[PDB]
RNA sequence: GUGGGAGAGGGUGGUGGAAUUCCCGGAGUAGCGGUGAAAUGCGCAGAUACCGGGAGGAACGCCGAUGGCGAAGGCAGCCACCUGGUCCACCCGUGACGCUGAGGCGCGAAAGCGUGGGGAGCAAACCGGAUUAGAUACCCGGGUAGUCCACGCCCUAAACGAUGCGCGCUAGGUCUCUGGGUCUCCUGGGGGCCGAAGCUAACGCGUUAAGCGCGCCGCCUGGGGAGUACGGCCGCAAGGC
């Protein structure tokens, strides 16, 4: 059981419906693999540095998790599955480093 | 020489392990999108190390550009 | 025959020849001329001279397509890059802006002997 | 990898006495649980040698322990071996 | 043992953008390319230059260093899993359990070999163009093995610090990576430079010894013949010891 961070970047033309789908096998996916969500934020749409599927902007999801290691690889491919994905990465979480302090 | 400014000293209070926040790692890109020297940002090895790996993380969400266009000449 | 009347000019130097290409802002081209357009055959296409006869062509060549304002853009480094940049600076064009776009390979590929020591 | 519960776990298990964390025993024991699991990632990712090094470099120490037993006390050393189960 | 630290140490899977080539579409015209100068070559079946979309293979720009890790070879995009080494603090545990190491066994860059796959760029051989007295080369246009992956072989090297391993002792100064501490500074591990004593044929080395000592292993004994011949062992072969 390790503490990790689960980085989502979906379409950001999504209307409120396909969007609530998506989250919705999100939770469900991940309660199938076995992560208990700690915490979550929702950032919206953000104006992308590069075009990612032509597209220039994109709607962010961050869950901060706790889950089994053994199948965290086995998380993302699922993760990966729906097309109105289009990044993740996930990240065991690490205690901040303060610079200029 | 960079005696222009140092990007450590020209910012305050931050994390150098956060690579969702755009609006300080911003300021260690260059005009281009590369990475900036130890010179210009004024960091330490431990920081500047610490800093090129957030900063990659930051790309590859598409937070923080690989590349950029060269302004003026 | 269009009157796009603002466009991109994009400039191609290498150490062997220089060639611009001047395009709708779109980037589909209207117009183009290079050292060997001129009547320069050998080497002397590399020449500063010989680009600054190829920007005043393609940018003479873009006026009769009623083009005024104009965007430059910079690949490569060779001889007469700046001369052709000059060249269209009072073309009679008005140059909106300089950018150099010289594409840097992240190291994907094996350069050939030439190129080498370096990757 | 290694938890700090399954290290207590072997290490009072095989403690001559409480409080007793250095002794042949349970140096042997550690070695022993270290070596199994490296093993056990070897038949898997065989192509990694560089810890195959280190899996050579425990098994020496190990007999090393062992022989050293073996020459003071001959009881415990096969006390220890039964216990443990090696020499297959 | 407990508690902490840094790292391109290794294996597996996944993944990101830049570029090259090829394909498709748009727009567009007489050349592009290349060199000392050229030519071969490519281009009116529309190339070069420009925009858009797609496919694939290989390598990871900036960070990046005089930096880090590893026993050596060697290791560099990012993420997760598996896993080796190592350093510091505490002074807790065992009680000389140590050092070296013939033979053995394992690892071992590149090239090369076998089977299967892959093949973008590069490129032995090879096909051409130049240069030249000639040019079985340097320069230019192509291009196969190969370079890439898996599995199995091969076992070499300027495999280099041209410096075997371990421990003790013998001024300091300075730069740096990485811990700890009463954090001007002190203390420990690693990487550099200049230098005390000393050493060295000299160059130079000098707490990272090539100094002062002890233990153990390997090796040398004028040059050519020759790393050849014979024998043996190993290898599919090339060939290695
Ligand atoms: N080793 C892979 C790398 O590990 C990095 O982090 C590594 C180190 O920083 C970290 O150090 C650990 C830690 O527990 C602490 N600092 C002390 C501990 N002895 C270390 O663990 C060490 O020893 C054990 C055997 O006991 C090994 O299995 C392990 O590989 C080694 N790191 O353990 C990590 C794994 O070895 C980063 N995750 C990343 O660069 C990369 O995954
Ligand atoms: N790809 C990640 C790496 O994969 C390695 O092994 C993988 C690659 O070396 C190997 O090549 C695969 C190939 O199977 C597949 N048919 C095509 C694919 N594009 C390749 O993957 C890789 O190829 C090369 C490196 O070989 C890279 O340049 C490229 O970025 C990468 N995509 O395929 C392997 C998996 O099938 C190691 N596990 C480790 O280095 C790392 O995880
Ligand atoms: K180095
Ligand atoms: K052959
Ligand atoms: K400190
Ligand atoms: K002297
Ligand atoms: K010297
Ligand atoms: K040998
Ligand atoms: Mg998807
Ligand atoms: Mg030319
Ligand atoms: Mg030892
Ligand atoms: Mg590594
Ligand atoms: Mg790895
Ligand atoms: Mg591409
Ligand atoms: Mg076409
Ligand atoms: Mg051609
Ligand atoms: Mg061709
Ligand atoms: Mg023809
Ligand atoms: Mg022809
Ligand atoms: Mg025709
Ligand atoms: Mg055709
Ligand atoms: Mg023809
Ligand atoms: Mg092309
Ligand atoms: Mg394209
Ligand atoms: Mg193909
Ligand atoms: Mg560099
Ligand atoms: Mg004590
Ligand atoms: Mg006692
Ligand atoms: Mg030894
Ligand atoms: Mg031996
Ligand atoms: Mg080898
Ligand atoms: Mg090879
Ligand atoms: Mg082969
Ligand atoms: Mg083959
Ligand atoms: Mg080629
Ligand atoms: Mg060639
Ligand atoms: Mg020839
Ligand atoms: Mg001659
Ligand atoms: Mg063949
Ligand atoms: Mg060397
Ligand atoms: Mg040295
Ligand atoms: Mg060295
Ligand atoms: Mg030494
Ligand atoms: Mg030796
Ligand atoms: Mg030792
Ligand atoms: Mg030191
Ligand atoms: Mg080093
Ligand atoms: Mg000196
Ligand atoms: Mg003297
Ligand atoms: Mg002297
Ligand atoms: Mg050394
Ligand atoms: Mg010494
Ligand atoms: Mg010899
Ligand atoms: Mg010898
Ligand atoms: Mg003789
Ligand atoms: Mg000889
Ligand atoms: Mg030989
Ligand atoms: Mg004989
Ligand atoms: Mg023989
Ligand atoms: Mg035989
Ligand atoms: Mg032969």
């Amino acid at each position: 059981m390790r503490r990790y961070e689960v980085n989502i970047v979906l379409n950001p033309n999504l209307d409120q419906s396909q969007l609530a789908l998506e989250k919705e096998i999100i939770q469900r996916a991940l309660e199938n693999y076995g992560a208990r969500v700690e915490k979550v934020e929702e950032l919206g749409l953000r104006r992308l540095a590069y075009p990612i599927a032509k597209d220039p902007q994109g709607y962010f999801l961050w869950y901060q998790v706790e889950m089994p290691e053994d199948r965290v690889n086995d998380l993302a491919r699922e993760l990966r599955i729906r097309d109105n994905v289009r990044r993740v990465m996930v990240v065991k979480s690490q205690e901040p480093f303060l610079a200029n302090a | 020489p960079s005696r222009k400014a140092k990007v450590k000293a020209t910012l305050g209070e931050f994390d150098l392990r956060d690579y969702r926040n755009v609006e300080v790692l911003k300021r260690f890109l260059s005009e281009t999108g590369k990475i900036l020297p130890r010179r210009r940002t004024g960091l330490s090895a431990k920081e500047q190390r610490i800093l090129a790996k957030t900063i990659k993380r930051a790309r590859i969400l598409g937070l923080l550009p690989f590349t950029e266009k060269l302004v003026r000449k | 025959k269009r009157q796009v009347a603002s466009g991109r000019a994009y400039i191609h130097a290498s150490y062997n020849n220089t060639i611009v290409t001047i395009t709708d802002p779109d980037g589909n081209p209207i117009t183009w001329s290079s050292g060997g357009v001129i009547g320069y055959k050998g080497s002397r296409k590399g020449t500063p001279y010989a680009a600054q006869l190829a920007a005043l062509d393609a940018a003479k060549k873009a006026m009769a397509y009623g083009m005024q304002s104009v965007d430059v853009i910079v690949r490569g480094t060779g001889a007469g890059r700046e001369q052709a940049i000059r060249a269209l600076q009072a073309s009679g064009l008005q140059v909106k802006s300089i950018v150099d776009d010289t594409p840097v390979p992240h190291n994907g590929c094996r350069p050939k002997k030439k190129f080498r020591k370096a990757s | 990898p290694i938890t700090k519960e399954e290290k207590q776990k072997v290490i009072q298990e095989f403690a001559r006495f409480p409080g007793d964390t250095g002794s042949t025993e349970v140096q042997v024991a550690l070695l022993t649980l270290r070596i199994n699991r490296l093993s056990e990632h070897l038949k898997v990712h065989k192509k990694d040698h560089h810890s195959h090094r280190g899996l050579l470099m425990m098994v020496g120490q190990r007999r090393r322990l062992l022989r050293y037993l073996q020459r003071e006390d001959p009881e415990r050393y096969r006390a220890l071996i039964e216990k443990l189960g090696i020499r297959g």
